[PDB]
């Protein structure tokens, strides 16, 4: 149960 | 190792994921 983190440089 | 669309980021400290500039994706996985 992790979140991804979100793609933004 | 990763076949590249994907490129290699760690997030701060530890830990790479594999993500995709093409799909815009960021994924713990290795395909």
């Amino acid at each position: 149960e992790e979140p991804p983190p979100p793609y933004e440089d | 190792p990763l076949p590249p669309g994907w490129e290699k980021r760690t997030d701060s400290n530890g830990r790479v994921y594999f993500v995709n500039h093409n799909t815009r994706i960021t994924q713990w996985e290795d395909p």
